[PDB]
C-alpha cells in the first residue's frame, strides 16, 4: 500500500463579505475531499460518493451537532486572538489536523493553527507542547498547556483514532485510492526540451532532466495539476546548449515504475 | 456561582400528564445534556445541546422534547407521562462538546413517579420512640428512633432537629427506605432513622429533640377524588423532650 | 455492540484498600471517565484517562490499559465518606459517553469496643409500634429480614458520634403484634453470642 | 498580514486537437485570503456554463480552486482566464498557450 493521509481543515473569517460564510470545514484522504461543513448549510455532507454510500445518516446526523459547536469554539478563538492582536478589519483562523500511513507502516500525526494564512501554533505530540510564534500565541500556549488531559487527549487521537479512521476510509474508497493510472509522457521542443506527463493517479509522480547521465538548477518543474477527470498532468523543462552536442533523457518515476526517455 | 440548578427536586405524575424540567448553568458553559438514571444500568442520554442554537436526540428520546431556550437553560418536556418514565432525571453541562477531556458538571436530580391512578399516594405517619434506659446505664448512651411509616411514593426527606437546629452529628438515615409489602408492586414503603447523643445530654429535660420528614406529593391542581384526606405536599413530625428522671 | 462492565457491588474495610475494576467494548476510544456518586446526589468527576498507566490524585488513583480495553480505580485508607457508588465512563469515537451500571462500594467501620445489645425503645403515646433497637455489633454482623410480614427490620445504619470520634452499628425492627418482643426480634438473625438482652 | 496573490495556470484536459471536444482548465493557486472571483474568456467574451470545484485547502493555509468548462479547440478561437483578488489592483488575464 502506498502513503495515504486524512486530514481536516477548518477556516474562521471574522468579518466576511455578505455571502460567504463565516466558518467552513473540509476533510480530505490524500488529494479527495471527503467530507464539507460551513456556517450557511449547517450540516456535515459528504463530499465523495464512497463516503456517502458507506456512512449512515445517523452519523452524518451526529457529527453536524459537533460541527455547529465546533463552528462556535472558533468564532470564540478568533474574537479573542484578533483583540489580542488589536487588529481591526477582516481576519482569518484556520486550523489543521491529520495523520499519515506510512508505506511501511509507520505513522505521523500533526496538528496546527494559523492566522491570517501564517503559523500560530504548532502541536508536538511527542513532547506534549505547542509552538507559539509570537506573543499572542505564547499567552494560548499557557492556557493550552495548563490543561495536560486535553494534551494526551490530541495525542491519543493523533495516533489512534484519526489512524483508525484512515484505515477505515481507506477501505470505503478502495477502488478509486488505491488504483493506478499510469501516466503518457511525451517530450517535445520550444529553446527548450518539454517532457509532459498526463492521465495519470495518484498525482505523486517525479519527472526530471538528465544531462550525460547527470542531473542538474537547470531544471523549470512543473506544478502537479488536475485534469478535472480524477487524473493529473505535469511537466518538466530544460534550456538546450547551442554550442555543445549533449545526451538529454526525461526520468520519470511514479507509483514504483521508472521511465527514461532519450531525446534523439 | 451556583453550577447546575435543575426543578423540581420531586415530582409525582399520572398517566398522560404533561410536565417540564427545568435546568440552568451559570458555568458559561456551551453543551447541556438531560440523562434518566434507573437501576440496574447505566445513565442513559435522552437529549443534548451541543451549543446554543442547536439540540438533538439521544440514545432514549421517544416521549420527551426539550428547548434550549439559551446559552444557560435547557429545558425537559414530558408531553403525554408513561409509567415507564419513572426515574431520576440528571441536567448536565460541559465548556464544549467534542472535547476529549472535558468533564460533565451535573445538576442535582429531578424524582418523578409516573403512577396510573393517584388513589395509592399516602404521606408517612411519624412517631419518635425516647431512649432504652438500660442502654443509657450501660453504654452511657442514648438512641432516639423515628420510623415514617406509610408513605408512597418514596419522596420524603426526614432531618433531626435538637432545640430547634437541624442537626447532623449522631445521625443515621437508611440510606433505601423499606417496602411494607415487598411482594407487591405499588408498596408503601417505611423508612427508619436514629439520632445518638450522650446520657448527659438526654438527662438535660429542657433539650428537645424533634423529627421531621418533608413529603413531597399532590398540588392544587391534581384532582382528588377518595374519601381520604388529599395527599398534598407536607411536612409531618413528631418530638420528644429530654428525661431528667 | 458497544459494551461497558463493572461489578454491581463492593464491600471492604475502613482503612484498608479497594480497587474497583472497569472494562470496556467500543467502537473506538477518547478516554475513560470515573465519576462518584453519593446516594441522592449528583455524579461529580473524579479522574480521566486516555494513555496507558497509572494516574495519582489524593487517595484516589485511576489506571488505565488501552490494549486490554480496562481501567480501574484505586481507593486507599478507605474512610465511611468514601461510602457511595462509583461510575465508568467511555468516551467512543464519535465522542459519545457509554456508561457502566456503576459500582456501590459498601464500607464496613472499624468497630473497637463491640458491646452487641438489643435494647426495648419507650412506646410513643401516638403509636401502637413496639421498637427494639440491635447496636453495637460488629460490622462481620449480618442483619436478615423479618420472616413474619407483621414484623418489620432494616438493615443496619453506621452512625457518627463526632464529638466522641464514636461509630456503632445499629438496626430497627418494630411491630403492633401483641407477641411481638424485642427478644425475639432478631431471631432471623446470627447475632453475637454474647449480644445482652436487658431484663424487661 | 502577508497576502499572497493567486498563481494562474491555464491548460486543457488532454492533449488538444483541433475539431475534437475538450475542456479549458483554469487552476488557480496559493493566493490568500479566500475571496477570488475567477472567468474564463472565449475570445475575450465571458463564457457562460463554466464549473468550479468547491475551495480547497493547502498544507501551507493557502487555497486552490480548479475553473473548467468543455469546448472544442479552433485555430481561430482564444482563450484566456481572468482572476480577481484583493492582491491584484486590477484582473489579471493569462491566456491559453497551446
Ligand atoms: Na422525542
Amino acid at each position: 500500500m502506498r502513503t495515504h493521509s486524512l486530514r481536516y481543515f477548518r477556516l474562521g473569517v471574522s468579518d466576511p463579505i455578505h455571502g460567504v460564510p463565516e466558518f467552513i470545514s473540509v476533510g480530505y484522504v490524500d488529494s479527495h475531499p471527503i467530507t464539507t461543513y460551513d456556517s450557511v448549510t449547517r450540516q456535515k455532507e459528504p463530499r465523495a460518493p464512497w463516503m456517502a454510500e458507506n456512512l449512515a445518516p445517523d452519523h452524518w446526523e451526529r457529527y453536524t451537532q459537533l460541527l455547529r459547536g465546533w463552528q462556535q469554539m472558533f468564532k470564540v478563538e478568533l474574537k479573542r486572538l484578533q483583540r489580542h492582536y488589536n487588529h481591526s478589519g477582516s481576519h482569518t483562523y484556520q486550523r489543521m489536523i491529520g495523520c499519515e500511513l506510512l508505506e511501511d507502516g509507520s505513522t505521523t500525526g500533526f496538528l496546527q493553527y494559523a492566522y491570517d494564512g501564517q503559523d500560530f501554533l504548532i502541536f508536538n505530540k511527542d513532547t506534549l507542547s505547542w509552538l507559539a510564534v509570537d506573543n499572542v500565541a505564547h499567552t494560548i500556549k499557557q492556557a493550552w498547556e495548563a490543561n495536560q488531559h486535553e494534551l494526551l487527549y490530541q495525542k491519543n487521537w493523533l495516533e489512534e483514532e484519526c489512524i483508525a479512521w484512515l484505515k477505515r476510509f481507506l477501505e470505503y474508497g478502495k477502488d478509486t485510492l488505491q488504483r493506478t493510472e499510469p501516466p503518457l509522457v511525451r517530450v517535445n521542443r520550444k529553446t527548450a526540451l518539454f517532457c509532459k506527463a498526463h492521465g495519470f493517479y495518484p498525482p505523486e509522480i517525479y519527472m526530471t532532466w538528465m544531462k550525460n547521465g547527470e542531473e542538474i538548477q537547470e531544471i523549470d518543474y512543473g506544478d502537479i495539476l488536475p485534469s478535472g477527470d480524477g487524473t493529473y498532468q505535469a511537466w518538466a523543462s530544460i534550456e538546450l546548449d547551442p554550442q555543445s552536442s549533449n545526451l538529454y533523457s526525461c526520468h520519470v518515476e511514479h507509483s514504483g515504475v521508472h521511465m527514461v526517455l532519450q531525446v534523439p | 456561582n451556583a453550577g447546575v440548578t435543575q426543578t423540581p427536586k420531586f415530582q409525582v405524575l399520572k398517566t398522560g400528564q404533561s410536565m417540564t424540567l427545568q435546568c440552568a448553568q451559570d458555568m458559561n458553559h456551551n453543551s447541556m445534556y438531560w440523562y434518566r438514571q434507573d437501576p440496574g444500568m447505566g445513565l442513559r442520554l435522552i437529549y443534548y445541546s451541543a451549543s446554543e442554537g442547536t439540540t438533538d436526540k439521544g440514545e432514549v428520546p421517544n416521549g420527551y422534547n426539550v428547548s434550549r431556550l439559551n446559552k444557560r437553560e435547557f429545558s425537559l418536556r414530558l408531553e403525554s407521562a408513561a409509567p415507564s418514565q419513572t426515574s431520576v432525571y440528571f441536567c448536565a453541562s460541559s465548556v464544549w462538546t467534542g472535547e476529549g477531556s472535558g468533564e460533565l458538571f451535573f445538576g442535582e436530580g429531578s424524582r418523578l413517579t409516573v403512577l396510573e391512578d393517584l388513589k395509592n399516594v399516602f404521606p408517612p405517619e411519624v412517631a419518635v420512640f425516647e431512649p432504652s434506659e438500660a442502654e443509657i446505664s450501660h453504654t452511657q448512651k442514648a438512641t432516639l428512633v423515628c420510623l415514617a411509616t406509610g408513605f408512597y411514593p418514596d419522596h420524603v426527606e426526614l432531618s433531626w432537629w435538637v432545640n430547634g437546629k437541624e442537626v447532623h452529628s449522631g445521625v443515621c438515615t437508611d440510606p433505601q427506605p423499606l417496602k411494607e409489602q415487598p411482594a407487591l408492586n405499588d408498596s408503601r414503603y417505611a423508612l427508619s432513622s436514629r439520632l445518638r447523643v450522650s446520657a448527659t445530654f438526654w438527662q438535660n429535660p429542657r433539650n428537645h429533640f424533634r423529627c421531621q420528614v418533608q413529603f413531597y406529593g399532590l398540588s392544587e391542581n391534581d384532582e382528588w377524588t377518595q374519601d381520604r384526606a388529599k395527599p398534598v405536599t407536607q411536612i409531618v413530625s413528631a418530638e420528644a423532650w429530654g428525661r431528667a428522671d | 455492540g458497544q459494551n461497558i462492565d463493572q461489578p454491581t457491588e463492593m464491600t471492604a474495610t475502613e482503612g484498608a484498600i479497594v480497587q474497583i475494576n472497569c472494562t470496556y467494548q467500543t467502537s473506538g476510544f477518547n478516554g475513560l471517565f470515573w465519576y462518584q456518586q453519593h446516594a441522592g446526589e449528583a455524579p461529580t468527576f473524579l479522574s480521566y484517562n486516555v494513555l496507558d498507566g497509572l494516574e495519582e490524585k489524593g487517595r484516589f488513583s485511576s489506571f488505565l490499559s488501552r490494549s486490554k480495553g480496562y481501567s480501574y480505580l484505586l481507593l486507599k485508607e478507605l474512610q465511611m465518606k468514601d461510602s457511595a457508588s462509583y461510575l465508568c465512563a467511555v468516551k467512543d469515537s464519535n465522542y459519545q459517553l457509554i456508561w457502566g451500571a456503576g459500582t456501590k462500594l459498601i464500607i464496613k467501620p472499624d468497630i473497637q469496643n463491640p458491646d452487641p445489645a438489643v435494647y426495648q425503645l419507650r412506646d410513643s403515646k401516638s403509636s401502637d409500634k413496639s421498637v427494639c433497637l440491635f447496636t453495637d455489633f460488629d460490622s462481620q454482623t449480618n442483619v436478615s429480614q423479618s420472616k413474619d410480614s407483621d414484623v418489620y427490620i432494616t438493615d443496619k445504619c453506621v452512625l457518627d458520634m463526632r464529638s466522641m470520634d464514636f461509630k456503632s452499628n445499629s438496626a430497627v425492627a418494630w411491630s403492633n403484634k401483641s407477641d411481638f418482643a424485642c427478644a425475639n426480634a432478631f431471631n432471623n438473625s446470627i447475632i453475637p453470642e454474647d449480644t445482652f438482652f436487658p431484663s424487661p | 498580514m502577508i497576502q499572497r496573490t493567486p498563481k494562474i495556470q491555464v491548460y486543457s484536459r488532454h492533449p488538444a486537437e483541433n475539431g475534437k471536444s475538450n475542456f479549458l482548465n483554469c487552476y488557480v493557486s496559493g493566493f490568500h485570503p479566500s475571496d477570488i472571483e475567477v472567468d474564463l474568456l472565449k475570445n475575450g467574451e465571458r463564457i457562460e456554463k463554466v464549473e468550479h470545484s468547491d475551495l480547497s485547502f493547502s498544507k501551507d493555509w493557502s487555497f486552490y480552486l480548479l475553473y473548467y468548462t468543455e469546448f472544442t479547440p479552433t485555430e481561430k478561437d482564444e482563450y484566456a482566464c481572468r482572476v480577481n483578488h484583493v492582491t491584484l489592483s486590477q484582473p489579471k488575464i493569462v491566456k491559453w498557450d497551446r
